[PDB]
RNA sequence: GAAACAUCUCAGUAUCGGGAGGAACAGAAAACGCAACGUGAUGUCGUUAGUAACCGCGAGUGAACGCGAUACAGCCCAAAC
RNA sequence: GACUCGUACGGUCACUGAAUCCUGCCCAGUGCAGGUAUCUGAACACCUCGUACAAGAGGACGAAGGACCUGUCAACGGCGG
RNA sequence: AGCUUUACUGCAGGCUGUCGCUGAGGACUCUCACUCCGGGAGGAGGACACCGAUAGCCGGGC
């Protein structure tokens, strides 16, 4: 489905309407220091390594909306629940 | 052949004999070691834990 | 499954062992301090039960008896030689250096004073090529240039006993009389004729190797049967 | 003023420069052809000798054994196991190989006792100790009033029963406090967790 | 056992190798860290507590400091000279 | 340590199974083996960023292996509409 | 439970890079460790190989 780059809408942080744009969340990138991450170290050995032995699931046919709202006044964003789209393209 | 009573007749042959260590008749006299005491192998007697229950 | 035969082979039990015990002679060269003096005379031709092939005692002039790799035309009576200045004629033994190129040689050394490696099988011959103050240049019965030192010493002639193999054993009493004085299990039962658990081609309801026969170089003990390593297969092409 | 010692510590700290360096180049080449355990007349290191108890005195052994370097040489299962316990490159022994010399040298010395024992090197594929051991039946050391203690009945085969230094450190009982809940007394009261 | 099962659990159990004593082991802080102007070698008992901690964060696993007791005990080298 | 008191006319690993007449075509898949400009390819060391250090992120280089190419069926096998 | 395999997960083993042993002057010489041949003298090889550690690939042999 088609959707507008930039539109009115309210701000939870402004407490008021507002010129929000529409940017899809880019994936942050890992450190690889989390605690999950030294479990992994520490906990993995001889023989099979538990939940460190298993692989990626898999895909749904088609993936919610991930989106990030930003105000356009204060600049702050918020999200939002995503909805089923095979597709999304900005309008804009 | 049956490997039963036909073949038993052939059993002429000594083994295990008195042992002069442990009086027990386990000495082989072919190998030369006591199954019984370990008298031909071992200095120290033979002997297991799991000759008895665990806890005992 | 099981251990295959060939790993059965290794622990080295009565079976696969050479009946050592009913062999004659370790045929080695003489070691000789130097000079080349060294010289004897042949006694006997004997019958070597290791190698199916004839050997020669000898009686050399410091007393010592032994056999020795006996090339083709040695007889009793006649005198042999080992040294540096030895007689360039069959059955002495020389190094490399001092024999003459185009000359056939036998029971030859890899490395000096091993006393003797290659060709030394019934009717086969290395051929010494090239010389140099370096390098004896030797091709071996198996067709190969082996380069070396000429320090290392070999005997004159091709190995007695030629022409073995053309005689076939026509009946498996034949083979089991030889089979018999060598370290070697015999008759041999097929893999394909066995049970998957006692061999990899193992199996099935009908005789055939499971896989292709073909196996990696990098196969495990157990699993490395068939054609190992092969470049090719076939005769086409 | 500095202790003669003091030169001999300072040269081992650092056994891969200077003059040390080149004599064990040296002596590693005479040991590679020594046995198991060879008794020594003298400490290779004096300093440290002296400083674990040695003495130039009647019932006063020393030896240096060497041991092979690396993991257990441990056999593969030959029954059921779970991938946990399937390994056998990766394990290794508990027991440092320091401990493994002294013990091999007091088996050597039926009637000697282990004292302590240091480290003389290694070369790529083996480690040499050097081991102290005391005579408890020699006169000269039952009169000792510094070593006469390994001479009770208790300290008969110290080494095989760990309290030997190299035993106690090995077992974890080095820290007075935190860590040593699993150690101290004893890693076999403890349920063996240590 | 986890109602399968691989880490986990059974368990450092069973069993195996080596060795001491009448008891062993431990032990006079490179400690503790109720953070203190505080405690003061070590075992053990009671408690702290199924607490903190671990864990396909599943099933399960699981201390310590301190405190109340028992009994108390503190020393010897290496080196400097 | 066996093979081995052995050395290619050897001995190992496999298939077929005396003699006689013979044994066609197929290398795409799989296997094995050889080669390989380029692509891919781990760790150590090295460079950049980060951290008074460290974790960590990236880069450069690139072994065997793989991609790619070739050989091979008395190698697994195939020989249709 | 035995057996199979391009089932899941691992473990031996083989190949390969790297670190240690290991030294002198992306290709090269040397000798002194180390290895092998030689009864010895000495010869071959040589910082490689072996061995210890680690990494990648293959891996129903288990
Ligand atoms: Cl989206
Ligand atoms: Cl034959
Ligand atoms: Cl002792
Ligand atoms: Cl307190
Ligand atoms: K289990
Ligand atoms: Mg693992
Ligand atoms: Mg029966
Ligand atoms: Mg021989
Ligand atoms: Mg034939
Ligand atoms: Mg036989
Ligand atoms: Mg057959
Ligand atoms: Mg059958
Ligand atoms: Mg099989
Ligand atoms: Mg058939
Ligand atoms: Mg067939
Ligand atoms: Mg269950
Ligand atoms: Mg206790
Ligand atoms: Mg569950
Ligand atoms: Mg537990
Ligand atoms: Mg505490
Ligand atoms: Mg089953
Ligand atoms: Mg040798
Ligand atoms: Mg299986
Ligand atoms: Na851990
Ligand atoms: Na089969
Ligand atoms: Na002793
Ligand atoms: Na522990
Ligand atoms: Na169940
Ligand atoms: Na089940
Ligand atoms: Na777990
Ligand atoms: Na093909
Ligand atoms: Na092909
Ligand atoms: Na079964």
């Amino acid at each position: 489905m088609q959707m507008p780059r930039r539109f009115n809408t309210y701000c939870p942080h402004c407490n008021e309407h507002q010129e929000h744009e529409v940017e899809k969340v880019r994936s942050g990138r890992q450190t690889g220091m989390k605690w999950i991450d030294r479990q992994r170290e520490r906990n993995s050995g001889i023989g099979n390594d538990g939940k460190f032995s298993k692989v990626p699931g898999g895909d749904k046919p088609t993936k919610k909306t991930d989106l990030k709202y930003r105000c356009g006044e204060c600049g702050k964003a918020h999200l939002r629940e995503g909805w089923r789209a095979g597709r999304l393209e900005f309008q804009e | 052949t049956g490997a039963g009573t036909p073949s038993q007749g052939k059993k002429n042959t000594t083994t295990h004999t008195k042992c002069r260590r442990c009086g027990e008749k386990s000495y082989h006299t072919k190998k030369k070691v006591c199954s019984s005491c370990g008298f031909g192998k071992s200095a120290k007697r033979r002997d297991y834990e799991w000759q008895s229950k665990a806890g005992e | 499954g099981r251990r295959i035969q060939g790993q059965r082979r290794g622990r080295g039990t009565s079976t696969f062992r050479a009946p050592s015990h009913r062999y004659k002679a370790d045929l080695e060269h003489r070691k000789v301090e130097d000079g080349d003096v060294i010289a004897g005379t042949v006694v006997d031709i004997e019958h070597d039960p290791a190698r199916s092939a004839p050997v020669a005692a000898v009686e050399f002039e410091d007393g010592d008896r032994r056999l020795i790799l006996a090339p083709e035309g040695v007889g009793v009576g006649d005198e042999l030689q080992v040294g540096v200045s030895a007689e360039i004629a069959p059955g002495n033994t020389l190094p490399l250096a001092e024999i003459p190129e185009g000359v056939p040689v036998c029971n030859v050394e890899s490395s000096p004073g091993d006393g003797g490696k290659f060709a030394r099988a019934s009717g086969v011959n290395a051929q010494l090529l090239t010389h140099d103050r370096n390098v004896a240049v030797v091709k071996l019965p198996s067709g190969e240039m082996k380069r070396l030192d000429p320090q290392c010493r070999a005997t004159i002639g091709v190995v007695a006993g030629g022409g073995r193999t053309d005689k076939p054993f026509v009946k498996a009493g034949n083979k089991h009389h030889k089979m018999k004085a060598r370290g070697t299990k015999w008759p041999n039962v097929r893999g394909v004729a066995m049970n998957a658990v006692d061999h990899p081609f193992g199996g099935g309801g009908r005789q055939h190797p499971g896989k292709p026969k073909s196996i990696s170089r990098n196969a495990p003990p157990g699993r490395k049967v068939g054609d190992i390593a092969s470049k090719r297969t076939g005769r086409g092409g | 003023a500095r202790s003669a010692y003091s030169y001999i510590r300072d040269a081992w700290e650092n056994p891969g420069d200077g003059q040390l360096a080149e004599l064990q180049w040296q002596r590693q080449q005479e040991w590679r052809n020594e046995g198991a355990v060879e008794r020594i007349e003298r400490p290779t290191r004096l300093d440290k000798a002296r400083s674990q108890g040695y003495k130039a005195k009647q019932g006063v052994i020393v030896a240096r054994v060497s041991v092979r370097k690396g993991s257990a040489r441990k056999r593969r299962h030959k029954a059921g196991r779970r991938s946990k316990r399937q390994g056998v490159t990766r394990i290794t022994r508990r027991k440092d190989i320091q401990r493994v010399a002294e013990e091999r040298a007091s088996r050597t010395f039926p009637n000697l006792r282990v004292l302590n024992s240091y480290s003389v090197g290694q070369d790529g594929r083996q480690k040499w100790h050097e081991v102290i051991l005391i005579d408890p039946n020699h006169p000269a050391i039952q009169n000792d009033d510094d070593l006469s203690w390994i001479c009770a009945d208790d300290q008969a085969d110290r080494v095989f029963r760990g309290l030997t230094g190299a035993g106690r450190r090995n077992r974890g009982l080095s820290g007075k406090g935190k860590g040593s809940e699993k150690t101290r007394p004893s890693l076999r009261s403890n349920g063996g967790k240590g």
